[PDB]
């Protein structure tokens, strides 16, 4: 496929440098030019700089321009993009396009790199029970959860009964309580299963390798 | 820079029904050479922008009779015709007639159905949590429509923000209503010295709030 693949999503404590690579095959490289842009959290999908390759010069936007460095190696197709001393705010995912001389447009894009900037240690969760304070028969149904909370980083995946409960759970996202996340997750269940038929949260965070079961035990 | 500013957020939509987002600049974008660098893309969950239109009504390929689009210098209206499955997503709008090429917000082009007020719960902190110090209190709004909610946390009676971090979850593909959920945290004592903790949801479908609560 004609396509520009780019690299790896990696974890920077800020004061750092990342270097993003981008390749082009299928294409004639020199023929268009290589564009970033940037997608930060609910932000401005906004753009980087532009770095044509019949010359090798770039040209920025005011804002990313000379902390941000852009580069090229042509006679291997690669596009670079190294962010230096990496602010928190330089949290985003970033994209590269091949950009068009003609109708100027941007029409190949490549899936993104990732960089989570952070100063944070990698934290195993601590996954706590959600039981009701003993709401009744609230119509049918019962609704429980777990409380991952205080992990660092990204991923947990959580789950119930190994997975035999999906229709009811509603995993919501994570957020940032100080440097570390914390997520949580609901199931509801009828009223005749808990606590007649065990429900557990299952929760394994990776990137520390631990898994913690948490039975939903009554109050 | 040239501000790009779209309209709706969320477009609620019946797949088979018309569709229409529109789009508006800054500046103009007819340019030096008699031309308009307006462009379309569509991001798609979790993924990556693919142009659809470009300069005002061309399609890229691939893409179907069903897209369309309009307009000059200052607004401009993109139409999908039988809006379907495949369709849904952010919708951003850019143009390229200047410098710096400036990007435009979106629209997400979301599902509308019947409403469905929060089935809400509030659930007290925990041995462990308690043990550690600190209390999470939990309040799940849920299985609702449409987005807007919002979340008091009533405390005796006397209000609160601090702590309260609320997060909520796209569109169920399986019955298109939302979800949400906000954790109030308190110290292990801020917890133990009050009774009465509720969280109060304002949504449309009632008039009333809709208060869950328990007395610590
Ligand atoms: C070849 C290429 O990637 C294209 C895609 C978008 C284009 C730019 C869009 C903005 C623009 C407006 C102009 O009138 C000067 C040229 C520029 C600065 C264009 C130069 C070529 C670009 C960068």
């Amino acid at each position: 496929q004609i396509q520009l693949v780019q690299s790896g999503p990696e974890l920077k404590k800020p004061g750092e440098t990342v270097k993003i690579s981008c390749k082009a095959s299928g294409y004639a490289f020199t023929n268009y030019g290589v564009n970033w842009v940037k997608e930060a959290p609910g932000k401005e999908l906004k753009w980087m700089g532009w770095i044509n390759i019949y010359t090798g010069e770039p040209t920025y936007v005011d804002d990313f321009k000379g902390r941000f460095a852009f580069s090229l190696e042509t006679s291997a197709s690669t596009a670079y993009l190294e962010i230096n001393n990496l602010k928190n705010e330089d949290t985003a995912t970033y994209f590269c396009t091949r950009g068009d001389y003609v109708n100027w447009y941007f029409d190949v894009w490549g899936a993104g790199t990732t960089v989570t900037v952070s100063s944070a240690k990698t934290t195993p969760p601590s996954v706590y029970p959600l039981a009701p304070g003993s709401a009744a028969q609230t119509n049918s149904m019962v609704t429980l959860g777990c409380l991952v909370k205080g992990y660092f980083p990204e991923p947990v995946t959580v789950t119930w009964n190994s997975g035999s409960l999906s229709s009811g759970v509603h995993t919501f996202p994570a957020v940032l309580q100080s440097d570390l996340y914390t997520l949580s997750s609901s199931v509801t269940v009828p009223s005749s299963p808990r606590p007649s038929e065990t429900v557990t949260c299952n929760v394994a965070h990776p990137a520390s390798s631990t898994k913690v079961d948490k039975k939903i035990v009554p109050r | 820079d040239v501000v790009m500013t779209q309209i709706p957020l969320s477009l609620p939509v019946n797949l088979g029904d018309q569709a229409s987002i529109s789009c508006r600049s800054s500046q103009s974008l007819i340019h030096s050479n008699g031309n308009t660098y307006l462009h379309w893309y569509l991001q798609k969950p979790g993924q990556s922008p693919k142009l659809l239109m470009y300069k005002v009504s061309n399609r890229f390929y691939g893409v179907p009779d069903r897209f369309s689009g309009s307009g000059s210098g200052t607004d401009f209206t993109l139409k999908i015709s039988r809006v379907e499955a495949e369709d849904l997503g952010i919708y951003f709008c850019s143009q390229s007639s200047h410098v710096p090429p400036t990007f435009g917000g979106g629209t997400k082009l979301e599902i509308k159905r019947a409403d469905a007020a929060p089935t809400v719960s509030i659930f007290p902190p925990s041995s462990e949590q308690l043990t550690s110090g600190g209390a999470s209190v939990v309040c799940f709004l849920n299985n609702f429509y449409p987005k807007d909610i919002n979340v008091k946390w009533k405390i005796d009676g006397s209000e609160r923000q601090n702590g309260v971090l609320n997060s909520w979850t796209d569109q169920d593909s399986k019955d298109s209503t939302y979800s949400m959920s906000s954790t109030l945290t308190l110290t292990k004592d801020e917890y133990e010295r009050h009774n009465s903790y509720t969280c109060e949801a304002t949504h449309k479908t009632s008039t009333s709030p809709i208060v869950k609560s328990f007395n610590r």
